[PDB]
């Protein structure tokens, strides 16, 4: 109905909308992190996290705080509200894409764009988890259905899905029948970002811009570094699923699922946003 | 004191959710208007005219329409804004008049605002139960100035806010 406010500027790699607020917190690769609590058409703060670019934005999970990543390689959580830094560690050799907050003993998970992501105890000091299975440059890192199960999208042309543990990664199982992750007609490839057969999914599509998950589900909706943004369901795994998402002119940087909407929104580069179904598609 | 230039106020304000509270009210104000602020203020007419013309021309709003004669109506408006009409000529605000009324006021943070409004005026089958008089508003910024013309426009009549 109305586009309340609109100025075109910002060169934007990472993004998030406030699930609680009508904020948009926006990550630019201008090196900028911004929180604007978008409501009153006003920015609360604006820090260009470092000289270098900024790729990442993720939620802490609480109410109004950012966990932020730059080419600093640092995980910062700073509360806009409390304008202060919660606990601090820098980052490996690339930026931080996703974060989750937990609390047996007020306990923490950090998801990263490089190498490993490490999950840390500052209370009764022990190890909840270690994640290796990333390399460099994560476009879109994701919590899964199980929130603390996860997927990652890479500029290392892989995807990682990991299994975690309370004493590092492992799963025990023995009942299933076939798999959709990989087990009948169609299915898409493994990539390499880690080295355990959970599934490293192939992020080659000239590299993957975005990865997006299906909560209980393993369908992914993707942005890809190909015109082809190729959609695959690992809750099916169709053939002509070797779908290349097509503009008219080039690209499909991203195409995304809206939690509520059984739809795909695509956006591209001929000057465009392209409109897609996904209810009958 | 405290300059904040967020005009007409309407500036976001916070009551916070910070303790037995998960939310609260963040509010921007509205309800902050002019008609009140300015006080009446005065001038020599020749100089005035000269000045009238001279001033920040840039705003005007029209008077036309009401519920009253500009006797009672004018008085009401005057009191409402707390502002001045500088001088009469007896020509007659009665039989018609076919009077243009010059008004001046000075405020609390000191802007002087000038008006010439020229107005028809009530009287049987003669003229005035509208106006179609033009209210010429001069205040330095047009933005407040016109806004003032409005504000007065709000002021002008009496109806469901």
């Amino acid at each position: 109905m109305l586009t309340k406010f609109e100025t075109k500027s910002a060169r934007v790699k990472g993004l998030s909308f406030h699930p609680k607020r009508p904020w948009i917190l926006t990550s630019l690769h201008n090196g900028v992190i911004q929180l604007w609590d978008y409501r009153m058409c006003t920015l609360i703060d604006k820090f260009d996290e470092h000289d270098g670019p900024v790729r990442g934005i993720d939620f802490h999970k609480q109410q109004p705080l950012f966990v932020s990543g730059g080419d600093d390689y640092k995980i910062k959580v700073w509360n806009y509200k409390l304008r202060r830094c919660l606990f601090t560690l820098l980052g490996h050799l690339d930026y931080i894409r996703t974060t989750f907050f937990h609390h047996e003993y007020p306990w923490i998970l950090s998801a990263s764009d490089d190498q490993t992501i490490r999950v840390w105890n500052w209370q009764s000091r022990t190890c909840v988890c270690v994640l290796t299975g990333h390399n460099h440059y994560v476009m879109c890192a994701q919590f899964h259905p199980s929130e603390d199960l996860v997927v990652s999208a890479s500029l290392d042309q892989t995807v990682r899905v990991w299994d975690i543990s309370g004493l590092r990664k492992k799963n025990l199982s023995p009942g299933a029948v076939e798999s959709d992750v990989r087990g009948i007609t169609g299915v898409d490839l493994f990539g390499t970002t880690d080295a355990v057969v959970k599934h490293v999914l192939e992020g080659h599509d000239r590299g993957v811009n975005w990865a997006a998950f299906h909560p209980t589900m393993p369908l992914i909706v993707s942005g890809a570094d190909d015109r082809q943004v190729k959609i695959w369901r690992m809750n099916e795994s169709k053939a002509w699923e070797v779908d290349t998402c097509r503009g008219h002119y080039n690209n499909v940087s991203c195409a995304v699922f809206h939690p509520r909407q059984e739809l795909i929104l695509s956006n591209s580069e001929d000057k465009s946003i392209r409109v897609w179904d996904m209810s009958k598609r | 004191s405290t300059e904040n230039g967020i005009i007409f106020g309407n500036i976001v304000y916070d009551v916070s959710g910070a303790a037995s509270d998960r939310n609260c009210v963040v509010l921007s104000d509205i309800h902050i208007d002019i008609m009140d602020y300015i006080q009446p203020a005065t001038c020599t007419d020749a100089e005035f005219r000269q000045m009238w013309a001279e001033f920040e021309w840039e705003n005007k709003v029209t008077v036309n329409t009401n519920m009253t004669d500009l006797n009672d109506y004018l008085q009401h408006i005057l009191k409402s804004t707390n502002m001045k009409c500088l001088t009469p000529e007896k020509a007659l605000s009665g039989y018609c008049g076919f009077m243009a009324a010059n008004l001046y006021a000075r405020s609390i943070f000191g802007e002087d605002a000038l008006a010439n409004v020229s107005i028809e005026k009530p009287v049987h089958q003669g003229p005035d139960a509208a106006v179609t008089g033009h209210i010429r508003i001069r205040a330095k910024s047009q933005g407040m100035a016109l806004s003032l013309g409005d504000k007065i426009n709000l002021s002008q009549k009496k109806t469901s806010l």
